[PDB]
């Protein structure tokens, strides 16, 4: 659990 | 009022579109509809260029019209979905897609479009299902094939890996050549075995997506300033990021706007995203000379004006092709100099981007042909971390001896020293140096807390905190927004690590691993009998797959240990338990690199060609540990194994990292900033001289 912010594509 | 007339006009417009001339296509479509308003296909076609032009508002109205006329037009539902998606209305777009599939069970784009929503909600097994269905129906579908490929990548499904890769390249080759926008997303391009020209070419195309979205504003070029007179001798730098909030980008550079020299520079921050409420956002707003919320200004025209209004000399793009980006801003060219920085690990491939900020280790001059921008070198590494400010409680540590290991039971805290002073029998190992508590009632109390899984205890009045419960004791300290006000215990037993093992960790998202990368580790683990590999459930669906491939390479289950994802502070801190970090060479640990180094944990890397596969090396160089940098698979394995067997050598290196992280420039934001300032002024002089940008490689 706990999710954390990460980088990702522009979709 | 003639259908035939209109029909011909449509035929003409479709022609004009093919010859890439968008301007004209629209004009014709609009006349076709003037002649015959009840024209379904005209409405549909005019919609999708309006969509391309970013005029969604309107493009939607026309799609709605198309449907009303032809209720079986499955193709229009699907597109209207895409539009509604792009309008942040996921709900209604989802409705379109399903509605389309219901009407035409066999229509393949709907099935893909649906999968794509699932992908963005991060439910992957469902996204995959729907992509597989789409491809079954239409076995030649790039967009679906590529997107699938990426999901399989994220879950570490490596079935037919080599054929899948070749196939990708294959598709991209075709699409680049047929002048069609490539299915691979530039941010993912670094994961596949494409050429560097190919990667640049992809980026290049997404570069042109913004270009069309702004052409339709019909804006005159901007008059840029030519000297510093209006800004009183100050160079006006503008940072533009959608991640001034709780987000890695902030975790790295939140200190920097604060650290600029006010005499020579005036700092403008342009948030692309609304205030999330966190301390990161607050600090940046508190410390930048000016903070402008551009999320209040959705129109790219008025936004760009607002930048040019402010008189920015250097505009810094921190997003590149990542979530929440708005490069239309950059395409409008409001500042004379526009540089890529930190946020995106790759070339923009775009004309409107002047410089990429990097260094010689990450982007050596041989490979300048990979980028479309001119290189601007920082003197050490272009990377940087706030860790020093964000996590000062990790500067020093203390250990319990429970039978001298530095990573079995650890204690950190701002007030650690005063607590050790309360204690009767502490022993002081030299390296700074490392305090060791002996196995007494005290030590036993602490360990029993850990064992019973209790939140916290009190010893001589100091609070001792279970380092698994921090979000309960203090939410803000667990996220990295506050500095912890207690002492925190961290131990191997908390994560089910074997007390007497060699722990190789890698804390990255699992998409960074490929079958090669795993093979190497498999080898290493075989040659080092007391070892375990420590990974993250990131995502959890990923775990069984690795376990699978690990088992086929001949590893018992108990050889690889998975831990769940943790909040930033716990995540960083438990890096101290590990012995060596083993870095993914397909795509390096970036923020993670900094994180594991801060814990004093040496990291083995094998630098490749792509920027992103080189960052870790670049960090280690700056730190001063070249013996951790491998020239090939072979050497990689050996460096690891040497560390894992030669406990004397291990201790030597670990101590080096520990010391170096302070004394080297790596975690030094003040020094970093000043260099960034140098590089800024270099760029400026050169442009003020009358020159177009060239390499600043010094
Ligand atoms: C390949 C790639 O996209 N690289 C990007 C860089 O080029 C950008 O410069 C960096 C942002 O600008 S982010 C990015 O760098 P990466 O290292 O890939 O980080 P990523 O996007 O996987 O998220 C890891 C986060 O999870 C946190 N994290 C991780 C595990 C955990 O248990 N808890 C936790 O808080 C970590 O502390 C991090 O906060």
């Amino acid at each position: 659990p706990v999710s954390v912010p990460y980088a990702s594509a522009q979709s | 009022s003639c259908p035939t007339h209109a029909d011909s006009l449509n035929n003409l417009a479709n022609i004009k579109r093919e010859q890439g001339n968008i301007e004209e296509a629209v004009r014709l479509y609009r006349k076709a509809l003037e002649v015959f308003p009840e024209f379904a296909a005209a409405h549909s076609n005019l919609a999708s260029v309006l969509q391309q032009q970013g005029k969604l508002q309107e493009a939607l109205m026309h799609y709605k019209e198309a449907i009303r006329i032809s209720p079986t037009f499955a193709d229009a539902y699907s597109n209207m979905g895409n539009t509604l998606k792009e309008m942040q209305d996921v709900q209604g777009a989802l409705q379109c897609y399903t509605r389309a599939i219901q009407i035409n069970p066999a229509f393949a784009d709907a099935h893909s479009n649906l999968a794509s929503i699932h992908k963005d909600s991060g439910n992957i097994p469902e996204a995959i299902a729907s992509y597989r269905t789409a491809l079954k129906l239409k076995p030649d579908f790039p967009d679906a094939y590529c997107n699938l490929a990426h999901c399989l990548q994220i879950v570490c499904d490596w079935t037919d890996y080599d054929e899948r890769m070749k196939k990708l390249v294959s598709i991209v080759a075709d699409q680049l050549e047929k002048n069609r926008l490539p299915s691979v997303h530039p941010h993912h391009s670094m994961l596949y075995p494409l050429s560097h020209g190919f990667r640049k070419a992809i980026a290049e195309r997404h570069g042109n997506l913004c270009l069309d979205k702004i052409n339709v504003l019909h804006k005159p070029p901007y008059e840029h300033p030519k000297d510093l007179k209006l800004s009183d001798g100050r160079l006006r730098v503008g940072y533009v990021s959608s991640d001034f909030g709780n987000h890695p980008t902030s975790h790295l550079m939140q200190s920097i706007p604060g650290m600029h020299n006010p005499d020579k520079f005036e700092v403008f921050c342009y948030a692309l995203s609304p205030d999330d409420g966190t301390n990161f956002r607050v600090k940046v707003m508190a410390e930048a000379n000016h903070f402008i919320d551009l999320s209040q200004i959705p129109c790219n025209g008025k936004a760009a004006d607002r930048i040019h209004q402010d008189g920015i000399h250097i505009l810094v793009n921190m997003n590149g092709y990542t979530k929440g980006a708005r490069n239309e801003l950059f395409a409008l060219r409001p500042a004379p100099i526009q540089a890529m920085w930190l946020g995106y690990p790759g070339t923009s491939g775009a004309l409107f981007m002047d410089y990429i900020i990097t260094d010689q280790e990450t982007s050596p001059a041989e490979v300048a042909e990979q980028y479309s921008e001119k290189l601007a070198y920082m003197p050490h590494t272009f990377f940087i971390g706030d860790h020093a400010n964000m996590f000062p409680h990790l500067k020093k540590k203390a250990v319990i001896d429970f039978k001298i290991y530095d990573n079995r039971i650890v204690l950190n805290g701002i007030d650690l020293k005063a607590f050790l002073d309360s204690l009767p029998d502490v022993k002081i190992v030299k390296m700074l140096n490392m305090p060791v508590i002996p196995m007494n009632t005290i030590a036993e109390a602490v360990i029993e807390m850990i064992n019973r899984g209790q939140i916290q205890i009190t010893i001589n009045g100091f609070s001792i905190s279970n380092g698994l419960a921090t979000t309960q004791i203090n939410n803000k300290a667990a996220t990295g927004e506050e500095v912890p006000r207690t002492i925190i215990v961290t131990t191997r037993s908390q994560y089910g690590l074997p007390e007497d093992a060699i722990v190789y960790c890698n804390f990255n998202q699992l998409y960074k691993i490929d079958p090669s990368t795993l093979q190497m580790w498999a080898n290493i683990l075989k040659r080092v009998p007391n070892s375990v590999l420590w990974l993250l459930r990131f995502p959890a669906v990923g775990e069984p797959n690795i376990q699978q491939y690990a088992q086929n390479m001949g590893l018992p289950q108990n050889r690889i240990i998975f831990s769940p994802v943790a909040p930033k502070e716990e995540h960083v801190r438990r890096g101290q338990l590990a012995d060596v970090c083993l870095d993914t060479p397909l795509c390096n640990g970036h923020t993670t690199g900094m994180d594991v180094l801060w814990a004093g944990t040496p990291m083995v890397t094998m630098p490749g060609e792509t920027l992103a596969s080189r960052v870790a090396a670049s960090q280690l160089t700056c730190l001063g540990c070249l013996e951790l940098i491998a020239k090939n698979r072979q050497e990689y394995e050996d460096i690891a194994v040497k560390l894992g067997t030669d406990l004397e050598y291990l201790k030597k290196v670990r101590g080096k990292v520990w010391k170096q992280r302070i004394s080297s420039p790596l975690f030094n934001t003040k020094q970093y900033t000043m260099e960034l300032e140098r590089l800024y002024l270099q760029m400026w002089e050169h442009y003020a001289a009358g020159n177009k940008p060239d390499h600043m490689i010094k």
